[PDB]
């Protein structure tokens, strides 16, 4: 079991540092070079250096440089990623791994990444509004409706329709961190226009990191 | 080469990257909430424990990660490896027929309202492919900076995309303006869709 | 002849009434350096080599770790365990080893005078020994080596690659005057002249503008690392020495009125990482007297930052640690073959 274990999730202020290890098992420690590369829900896969455990040398990207500092404990087997002066920007998932022979051969394994969000923000629940179904049409055709989910940390928020028992047609999408540093999202779905002052629809929002549940029943 | 792919499942495929210089070459394949993993390193070899469908080459300037038979699990995204540098990433999705979104606008809610916040979304639902242009009109004049998007997986059922985009104002904004339009440009979609609302 | 490897044997000038470290593990260890010594030049031979992947460096290393774990006595030997130990002061200079091959073997030597250490090479020669190599062991520069015959030589296993170590070989050296005084006894420092090394510095530089498309090249300190590879780390006289070389590495001072003598800070260190296993090793402390010892720099061992080809420049930053790489630069123009 060749393998590199990363340290957990990190939750920063902007301005501050981020200490990730990553922790080696498996094969001779000195041997291969360490890289880090993140995954910013933005731009796929960045190398941000490389770290010979041999004697802690380093190579680092320019594009962070200056701030990126790679050092290693070779009696615990243990390499550690300091990102200083953090901004939003730099929320992302990081990501150790093993240069067999630092590129030729390599990269593998890598740990199983580390999340790191840089925010202002605490932990907080969201506030739920009602996307109300259009007026303007259809008959007998297809009305949208949904909840807008908004304002809460850290992820994750739960959406379920009318306690679970409508799950034709809807669309939960993905958080996005918003300039204010707190997640958002919306929930939608997809019912018959003959269906809207008949069947009520009801939105069921957890969010367990708070401890808050909300359900907005949605109109009109 | 390029963001995405999209075919079925028993198909070849190629995905394409393009380099200067040499030499070794290597491919990974990634899944959502997963590190990446190694498939193919020295441009050509099969790390073992992959499967040998995956098969890489190198012509020199040009290397491809082919897959001769599409399985459902090969449906990811794949970053191609050349020392510090990796590809865009290549995202291979389910190919199907066309569909044009079908489009919605919801103001804010007057309970949002009250808190000096306004979020206007906007719906594209049940599309194919992925790539569509949204853009936000007020008072016929565009906005920018001030919208995100968000895009569901693809559907597992239909294989269809949904996306939201949500315009977000303050309300002392929204409050000094009337039209608040979406406008939606799809593979056809012919000509570009626009919803909107008075407000009010 | 094909290429294959096998176990060397080693010979040298050294001395059985010899104190000096060295000349002791070179009595029971090597023999005699050969007393006649030929070099047949072999006609319209072609052979490629690559200093790279050599098994003779592996060899060379396996030596002198041997070497040094016999002869250097540290107080305190750190790994879990702690050593606690006799740790006399021992005189310590390094002579020239020579490598040979036994029967059936021979070392091809070659003799382009600008050959790089990778390609085919044109005129090939073979040799029953190579010439002698002192174990140096310093990072950031290399000392009391060869010389490129020609021009200054850029060494990589692949420039493009910057997980590869790139090897400049000088065709000039440049004297380093290190010197404790007598007799703050940690404190010491080393003197360069300005001129010369700001000379073979901007050579050093036009060589690697040849390399690098006509990309501005920029040189920096070291970004990280233990001591010993972020300081020019060597050892005179047994004593550790740790230097600074910020100021040799300056790219204002390529008009101007600058260049004088430089002169790095130093010191003498008694706790050390070992290069050659785990730890660490605590050393007595300076010997009393002026220590000194006036070195060749001959070579310069460097990294090329990453993430820099969307970009104008090129950034080096004096390296190495590994010690192999130090054996390379002498031995990259040797290759043993096996005949029949
Ligand atoms: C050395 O020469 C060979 C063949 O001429 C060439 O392939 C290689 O790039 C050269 N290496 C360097 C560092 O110049
Ligand atoms: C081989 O080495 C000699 C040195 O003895 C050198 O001057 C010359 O370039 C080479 N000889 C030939 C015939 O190429
Ligand atoms: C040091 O100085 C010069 C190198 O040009 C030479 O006269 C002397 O033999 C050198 N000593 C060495 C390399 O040990
Ligand atoms: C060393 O090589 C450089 C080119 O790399 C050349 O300009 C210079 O003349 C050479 N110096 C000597 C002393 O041979
Ligand atoms: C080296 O050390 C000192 C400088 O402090 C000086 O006495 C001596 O001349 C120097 N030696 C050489 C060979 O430059
Ligand atoms: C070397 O000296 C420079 C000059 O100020 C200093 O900034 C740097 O920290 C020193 N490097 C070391 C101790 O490695
Ligand atoms: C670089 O060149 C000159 C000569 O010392 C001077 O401008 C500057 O102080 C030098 N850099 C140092 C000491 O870091
Ligand atoms: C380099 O060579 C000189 C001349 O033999 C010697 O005095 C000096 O100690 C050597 N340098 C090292 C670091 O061993």
């Amino acid at each position: 079991q060749i393998e590199l274990v990363q340290s957990g999730t990190e939750v920063k202020r902007p301005g501050a540092s981020v200490r990730i290890s990553c922790a080696s098992s498996g094969y001779r420690f000195t041997n291969y070079f360490i890289h880090w590369v993140r995954q910013a829900p933005g731009r796929g896969l960045e190398w941000m250096g490389w770290m010979n455990p041999l004697h802690g040398g380093v190579n680092y990207s320019g594009r962070f440089q200056g701030r990126v500092t790679m050092t290693r404990d070779i009696y615990t087997e243990t390499s550690f990623m300091v990102l200083s002066g953090l901004r939003s920007d730099d929320s992302a998932i990081y990501f150790c791994t093993r240069g067999r022979d630092g590129y030729d051969d390599g990269f593998h394994p890598w740990g199983q990444g580390t999340l790191v969000t840089v925010t202002a923000a605490s932990t907080k629940g969201p506030s739920v509004f009602p996307l109300a179904p259009s007026s303007k049409s259809t008959s007998g055709g297809t009305a949208a409706l949904g909840c807008l989910v908004k304002d809460y940390f850290p992820e994750p928020v739960t959406v379920s329709w009318n306690s679970g028992a409508l799950t034709s047609g809807v669309h939960t999408f993905p958080a996005v961190l918003q300039s204010s540093g707190l997640y958002s999202l919306s929930s939608v779905v997809t019912v018959p226009s003959s269906s809207l002052g008949t069947q009520t629809y009801i939105c069921n929002v957890n969010h367990k990191p708070s401890n808050t549940k909300v359900d907005k029943r949605v109109e009109p | 080469s390029p963001s995405t792919l999209y075919a079925s499942v028993g198909d070849k495929i190629t995905i394409t990257c393009r380099s200067s210089q040499s030499g070794w070459k290597a491919w990974y394949q990634q899944k959502p909430g997963k590190a990446p993993k190694l498939l193919i390193y020295k441009s050509s070899i099969l790390e073992t424990g992959v499967p040998s469908r995956f098969i890489g080459s190198d012509s020199g300037t040009e290397f491809t990660l082919t897959i001769s038979s599409l399985q459902p699990d090969d449906f990811a995204t794949y970053y191609c490896q050349h020392f510090e540098t990796f590809g865009q990433g290549t995202r291979v999705q389910v190919r199907r027929t066309v569909a044009a979104p079908s489009v919605f606008i919801f103001p804010p809610s007057d309970e949002q309202l009250k808190s000096g916040t306004a979020s206007v979304v906007c719906l594209l639902n049940n599309f194919y492919p992925r790539e569509a242009k949204v853009q936000w009109k007020v008072d016929n004049a565009l906005q920018s900076g001030n919208s995100q998007e968000s895009v569901t997986e693809q559907d597992s059922k239909d294989s269809t995309y949904s996306l939201s985009s949500t315009l977000t104002l303050s309300k002392a904004d929204y409050e000094k303006h009337k039209v608040y339009a979406c406008e939606v440009t799809h593979q056809g979609l012919s000509s570009p869709v626009t919803k909107s609302f008075n407000r009010g | 002849w094909k290429d294959a490897d096998t176990t060397l044997f080693c010979a040298s000038d050294a001395k059985a009434h010899e104190t000096e470290v060295h000349n002791v593990w070179a009595t029971h260890a090597c023999v005699p350096t050969d007393p006649n010594p030929q070099e047949i030049h072999l006609e319209n031979v072609t052979e490629n080599f690559n200093m790279w992947k050599n098994n003779m460096v592996e060899q060379m290393q396996e030596d002198v770790i041997s070497l040094w774990d016999q002869s250097l006595q540290p107080c305190v030997k750190l790994t879990g365990s702690v050593i606690k130990q006799a740790c006399p002061k021992i005189s310590f200079d390094p002579i020239p080893i020579h490598y040979c091959t036994p029967a059936g073997y021979v070392i091809l030597k070659c003799n382009d005078k600008n050959f790089n250490g990778t390609g085919p090479c044109k005129n090939v020669s073979s040799v029953q020994c190579t010439h002698g190599i002192k174990p140096v062991v310093s990072t950031q520069l290399l000392l009391n080596g060869s010389l490129a015959e020609e021009e200054i030589i850029i060494r990589s296993e692949n420039l493009t690659n910057n997980a590869k170590t790139i090897i400049v070989h000088l065709n000039k050296s440049v004297e380093i005057n290190c010197t404790r005084p007598s007799n703050d006894i940690r404190k010491a420092y080393c003197e360069i002249n300005g001129t010369k090394w700001n000379k073979v510095l901007k050579q050093v530089t036009e060589k690697l503008k040849e390399h690098f498309n006509n990309k501005t090249i920029i040189f920096q300190p070291p970004s990280g690392g233990d001591l010993e590879i972020t300081m020019h780390s060597f050892n005179c006289r047994g004593e550790f020495f740790y230097c600074n070389t910020t100021q040799l590495f300056n790219n204002t001072c390529i008009m101007k009125g600058c260049n004088g003598t430089i002169t790095l800070p130093c010191k003498i260190k008694q706790i050390i990482n070992m290069w050659q296993g785990t730890g660490q090793a605590m050393y007595a402390p300076p010997i009393d007297g002026k220590i000194n010892c006036v070195s060749n720099i001959t070579g310069i061992l460097l990294t090329r930052d990453g993430g820099a080809n969307n970009t104008s420049n090129e950034t080096f930053r004096p390296g190495g640690g590994n010690i192999k790489d130090n054996w390379r630069s002498e031995l990259y123009k040797y290759k043993v073959v096996q005949i029949e």
